[PDB]
């Protein structure tokens, strides 16, 4: 509740098991896909989820990230804050994130909610 | 009180883990099995869910002489949400 309200944007799935999305960013998504759903380990926390290989069963391959709202802005645990997840979202289709798990983070097209 | 318990890596490749936590008394539906480099930890993971009835995995394509923090969850058809207490584990290479 403490940070601008993104559960209108067309990129948030709310409720999405990891391998729900992971079955979303693979039966539609191409590289750099990505999608923003809640957190199962954190209730009322988000979820950014991006494809980040082809491969690895028929599936592909998913890397997730934290989001962190803190005093009125988001965060992926670090650098850059943001009034609002879609800033975030621009900044990262622009920036990379993070180099990590053999594979070099930055955003690309959104997967929508069908 | 963690669920599931006594997480461990098994066996180990520079690029692979073998990872074993207790099959219980009380048994789950499911199991997430969830890592990443420490460091970007708990930030960015990658992970995957295995059945209730397993208590064993494996998580490959990682890279050698690279610290590994490990979580494991366990969860019911009938929530959303995991369970809390997961049990987690540090390991090298």
């Amino acid at each position: 509740l403490n940070c601008a309200d993104p559960t209108s944007e067309r990129w948030f799935h709310g409720h999405l098991s990891g391998k729900e999305a992971e079955k979303l960013l693979t039966e539609k998504g191409k590289h750099g896909s990505f999608l923003v759903r809640e957190s199962q380990s954190h209730p009322g926390d988000f979820v950014l989820s991006v494809r980040t290989g082809d491969d690895k069963d028929g599936k592909s391959k998913v890397t997730h990230v934290m989001i962190r709202c803190q005093e009125l802005k988001y965060d992926v645990g670090g650098g850059e804050r943001f009034d609002s997840l879609t800033d975030l979202v621009e900044h990262y289709k622009k920036n990379p994130m993070v180099e990590t798990l053999g594979t070099v983070l930055q955003l690309k097209q959104p997967l929508n909610k069908e | 009180s963690s669920v599931p318990t006594k997480l461990e890596v098994v066996a180990a490749t520079p690029t692979s883990l073998l990872i074993s936590w207790d099959a219980p008394a009380v048994t789950v539906d499911y199991y997430v099995i969830t890592y990443g480099e420490t460091g970007y930890w708990p930030y960015y993971w990658q992970e995957f869910e295995v059945p209730g009835s397993k208590s064993t995995a494996t998580i490959s394509g990682l890279k050698p002489g690279v610290d590994y923090t490990i979580t494991v969850y366990a969860g019911s058809y009938d929530s959303y949400y995991y369970y809390g207490s997961p049990i987690s584990i540090n390991y090298r290479t």
